[PDB]
RNA sequence: AUUUUUUGGCACCUGGACGGGAAGAGACUUUAAAGUGAGACGUCGCGACCCUCGCACUUGGUCGCUUGAUGUUUCUCUUCCCGUUCG
């Protein structure tokens, strides 16, 4: 598939109290497994259809090459983006107020692909990179965090405060 | 008495002037008898030397924010709403239509 | 088996809002994750996620079992029943 | 019990002394005397003296009191009565 | 004793000064006429803000809710 | 019922806005904002709700330390009743 | 602008599904194109479905002189000629309006 | 209407109201009224400030409740 | 874009919405409509508030650029009293509950 | 109001602006009018700054905010 | 339109830009040498020691934040490396 405006319009949107414990609160909208195919002359035209406000968008098994512009965004604080094809994480593209972003099983290959992840916003919390070639790589984490300091937790393991006082020195 | 002359401007563009200076454009759809507006197509505005004087306007900009509308950033706060509906004690003017013919609605 | 898999083994230490959180991001990789929770004054180091599907839940059982969360190695295994509170 | 009208009547009818506490204006308090009310707590105060009050610490110079006469004070101006 | 609203419609043609609970004004005039609701009209008014003089201003209806108090003035 | 209504518009403090209506005289409203309102009534209610035609609307607004007069035309208005402070006859 | 082409693609995958012309008018409603540019829309809307007149009674709700003579057009191509009863007594000339009734009670 | 019988099957509760001075008093709701009058027993309150302080019973105006916290529970109630 | 609603809708037709219900002192309460009443006394379910900080504030002044971090909070099941209402705003139509996408 | 389970008791008032006032509570009102013996002016914790009032008090109802027991 | 909701105690008061942080100034306490625009509420957390072995429908205690950020009351600015945007 590729993006079109009424698939952007049906998407399943409920609250979800994942971030909350108690109270329904984020409006999840799922597109997930979906297999849309990245194309500019299609997608950030339809994603003008997506709704207002929604706060989780879930973009997990697609086929996009790069983060989706979603940055006339204030609202989606959590973009997930599992097992897409994304190369390179431009920070720009992210939500303005993105809190969580989710990387995992991406095909990123060097720190040359993240280095505009540096670009993103001060607001993002919490990064998750597993699965990528990245991984691999000596001093990655390192990498990752001098590039974005402001990081409470990479990988699901959490950025203990030698760490940041590391890569906040270079 | 007057509030069933409101009632009569339905569907007529209305700039609805609140207690707090914020100005309602829009098209009235309705009155209830406490004066309860509903509008819509609605921009919500404050005026330019309002939004110096944070004193007595902080309470004003932080509503009109709050709204979710002012995604524009355009001078003098404007913020736009499909929907909105009014309490009548909020209410300071409507500044009607110039066209309205006063006489046929108020006999 | 079923929707809703039980975890085990959480880090204690950890804050259970950052917990929820990264289990909901753990596990929304491989499943629609309708619900996660956890009630630690009951059932400390424990969660029930439940996924929309058994194919779902099942690929999430086959891949996270033993993964590194938090640094302590995460317990993945079906729950005995539903989630009620879904 | 003393309804609340029937305490009021009390100062009407005793001719006693009050002090009325305005609702907002915390800086200024009315002494006289109640020669009438109405059931919207509406006074006509005769002998009528405004009195500067501090805000907090909250002493009443009626020295420098100001005599307004008699006065029909609005009932949703005032807080307290007192003898 | 007098009640309120006896006692205005006692003041009725004297000259009384209305305080308003607000900006300090009171306005100085011969009482005409009286609401239930206790509106009331002057005549021959004379807006004082602070005890300085705006000059007079002719007719005025004041509306109930703005009055502080009533007082007759000798 | 209404019979009280057109004795207290006829006799009581509001015959002066009826006057002004009648006579079709402009009235100098002064409302609760210190904004002036000067215009002719067309209709108006026990509230002190009116419609008002050729409305001038009149204030004061500051920069720094100085005041700057403003200043509106509005054909046709109408006002909720709670915010009028005075209305004055215009001579 | 780009958008349009978004909803093109989308009716090159399914053309009869009537939502996606539906949301396609929508939008040039929204951001308002000219009659003569929704005309061209409103007649492929019918085209693309033109064994059904549900799809033209919209279009009429749209035009609504030319909702006059595209609807002496769809009396001459019978419920939407019963629902043209009350514009059709108005116009007097009794043959113009009668015939077109006649022809729905024969078809009725 | 609804509004106010909600607060009627609040009694025996804990709520937590704010006033419009932002004063906050949360407490057991022992008696309520049609005007949203409320009696709170063995009440946490709290300046606008943050400093708080304990009370043992406490009636308040309903012209002064800005608004009410009511459990969760009635959520569930027949009244919708 | 933002939810369109039908322009007769009443406030008896938005039970279940989720408003936005702005107040007095320039907060918004935030959630579904449970019921509401003659005075706009209101229930809101899930209830959520927010507020500009005065920090905040200042970003509001003339030069989407700006980007308020506003302050919530979590209130749950809430009774507003009419007199604090300003004004109402639709944010959202009632979804589907989570549960309905639970496939068996 | 049903108040009458204060009755004779002694009662602090928060009235508006943000004066108080306490004293025995003898008698109430539909509008939330109260009559206090015994009634005194708090503003302080210095026994010197509180004053005495009158030996009848009468507060009018819209001007309670709460009315705390003690 | 008259105390508890809706007919008002409300109103006076080249270049631009943002953000990393460094150096000085400032201010207060020490005896030339060492510390960092005033005083105080609260709140999110963070990270260590102290509670529990696990399949349900508010983990608990305690200490540092020498900043990890944040909201709110009361009193009296120059300069250099540099990140990122704008026309």
């Amino acid at each position: 598939m590729k993006f079109t405006p009424s698939i952007v319009i049906d998407a399943p949107q409920y609250y979800v109290d994942h971030f909350n414990g108690k109270y329904n609160v984020d409006k999840c909208v799922i597109l997930r497994d979906l297999q849309l195919e990245t194309d500019s002359e299609s997608m950030p035209s339809s994603l003008k259809h997506l709704t207002k406000p929604t706060h989780i968008l879930d973009l997990t098994n697609n086929d996009l090459i790069m983060i989706p512009d979603l940055s006339r965004r204030d609202d989606i604080h959590t973009l997930l983006l599992g097992r897409n094809n994304i190369v390179e994480v431009d920070g720009r593209l992210l939500p303005m107020n993105v809190q969580n972003l989710t990387l995992s099983n991406n095909s990123i290959r060097r720190f040359e692909d993240l280095q505009r992840l540096r670009r993103a916003p001060r607001t993002l919390k919490n990064l998750t990179l597993i699965g990528n070639q990245v991984c691999h790589l000596a001093n990655y984490r390192e990498h990752v965090l001098r590039l974005v300091p402001h990081l409470e937790t990479l990988d699901f393991q959490n950025v203990t405060a030698e760490e940041r006082k590391s890569a906040m020195s270079f | 008495k007057l509030v069933n002359f409101l009632k009569k401007l339905r569907n007529e563009q209305v700039t609805i002037e609140l207690k707090n200076g914020t100005t309602v454009w829009g098209t009235l759809q309705s009155v209830s008898p406490q004066m309860n507006a509903i509008l819509t197509d609605v921009k919500l505005t404050l005026p330019q030397p309002r939004l110096n004087k944070l004193n007595s306007n902080g309470i004003a900009m932080a509503s009109l924010y709050l709204t979710g509308g002012q995604q524009p950033t355009a001078s003098d706060n404007i913020a736009s709403l499909q929907y909105i509906n009014i309490r009548g004690n909020t209410i300071r003017q409507i500044i009607l239509p110039d066209s309205l013919n006063l006489d046929s609605l108020l006999v | 088996a079923k929707n809703t898999l039980y975890v085990s083994q959480l880090n204690e230490k950890i804050n259970m809002q950052r917990l929820r959180v990264n289990l909901f991001l753990l596990f929304a990789t491989f499943g629609e994750v309708l619900k996660v929770s956890m009630n630690f004054k009951k059932q400390r180091g424990q969660a029930f996620i439940t996924m929309r599907t058994i194919d779902q839940a099942s690929l999430a059982q086959i891949s996270l079992n033993g993964e590194r969360f938090f640094g302590k190695p995460l317990k993945v295994e079906f729950s005995k029943s539903e989630t009620k509170t879904l | 019990m003393v309804p609340p009208i029937n305490c009021i009547f009390n100062f009407l009818q005793q001719q006693t002394p009050v002090t009325i506490w305005l609702f907002e204006q915390i800086g200024i308090r009315i002494k006289g005397k109640i020669v009438g009310f109405d059931e919207f707590m509406n006074v006509v105060i005769d002998e009528a003296v405004e009195i500067p009050v501090n805000s907090a610490d909250g002493k009443e110079d009626v020295e420098k009191g100001t005599p307004l006469g008699k006065i029909l004070l609005k009932g949703d101006n005032i807080t307290l009565i007192t003898s | 004793p007098v009640n309120p609203k006896p006692f205005l419609k006692g003041l009725v043609n004297h000259r009384v000064g209305v305080k308003l609970k607000f900006n300090s004004t009171e306005y100085r005039g011969t009482l005409v006429s009286t609401d239930n609701y206790f509106n009331l009209q002057l005549n021959e008014a004379e807006e004082f803000v602070a005890g300085v003089s705006h000059g007079t201003l002719g007719e005025i209806f004041i509306r109930c809710n703005n009055v502080l108090y009533i007082r007759e003035l000798p | 019922l209404e019979e009280l209504e057109e004795f207290e518009f006829k006799h009581g403090p509001m015959s002066l806005i009826n006057d002004a209506m009648v006579t079709r005289t402009p009235v100098i409203i002064s409302l609760r904002n210190n904004h002036k309102i000067i215009a002719r009534v067309k209709a108006f209610d026990r509230h002190c709700n009116m419609v008002l035609e050729n409305v001038k609307e009149l204030w004061t607004e500051k920069k720094g330390k100085n005041v700057i007069n403003r200043e509106r035309f509005i054909s046709k208005l109408f006002l909720r009743g709670d915010s009028v402070i005075v209305v004055l006859k215009t001579p | 602008n780009d958008e349009d082409v978004a909803f093109e693609y989308e009716i090159q995958k399914t053309p009869q599904n009537i939502l996606t012309w539906k949301r396609y008018i929508e939008y040039w409603k929204e951001e308002g194109r000219t009659d003569k540019q929704i005309r061209w829309l409103y007649e492929r809307f019918c085209s693309q479905f033109v064994t059904d007149t549900s799809i033209w009674e919209d279009y009429i709700r749209w035009e609504s002189s030319r909702i006059f003579w595209l609807f002496q057009r769809c009396l001459k191509s019978d419920r939407i000629c019963l629902s043209y009863l009350e514009l059709a007594i108005e116009q007097y000339d009794l043959a113009m309006i009668r015939h077109a009734l006649a022809s729905s009670l024969m078809k009725m | 209407g609804i509004p106010v019988k909600l607060l009627n099957e609040a009694q025996g509760h804990i709520v937590s109201l704010e006033l419009t001075t932002g004063a906050t008093y949360r407490g057991k709701l022992v008696e309520s009224e049609d005007s949203m009058n409320v009696q709170l027993r063995d009440v946490i309150a709290t300046e606008p400030q943050g400093a708080v302080t304990h009370m043992d019973q406490i009636f308040v105006r309903g012209s002064q409740i800005k608004f009410i916290v009511v459990p969760d529970l009635l959520k569930n109630a027949p009244l919708f | 874009s933002k939810i369109q609603v039908a322009h007769s809708s009443r406030l008896a037709n938005l039970i279940d919405y989720k408003l936005r219900v702005l107040t007095q002192d320039g907060r918004v309460y935030i959630g579904q409509l449970m019921a509401f009443d003659k005075h706009m006394n209101l229930v809101l379910n899930e209830c959520i508030e927010e507020r500009v900080p005065k920090t905040q504030l200042d970003k509001l002044r003339p030069r989407t650029t700006l980007n308020i971090k506003v302050e919530k909070r979590v209130l749950g099941l809430t009774i507003l009293r009419g007199e604090q209402i300003l004004s109402t705003v639709v944010e959202d139509k009632p979804l589907l509950s989570k549960k309905e996408r639970l496939v068996r | 109001p049903e108040l009458k389970k204060y009755m004779d008791k002694k009662i602090l008032l928060n009235i508006n602006g943000s004066r108080k006032v306490a004293g025995i509570l003898r008698g109430y009102d539909i509008f939330l009018n109260v009559v206090l013996d015994d009634a005194m002016e708090i503003n302080g914790e210095d026994p010197a700054n509180n004053h005495q009032l009158g030996l009848q008090t009468v507060i009018r109802g819209n001007s309670i905010i709460s009315l705390e027991a003690l």
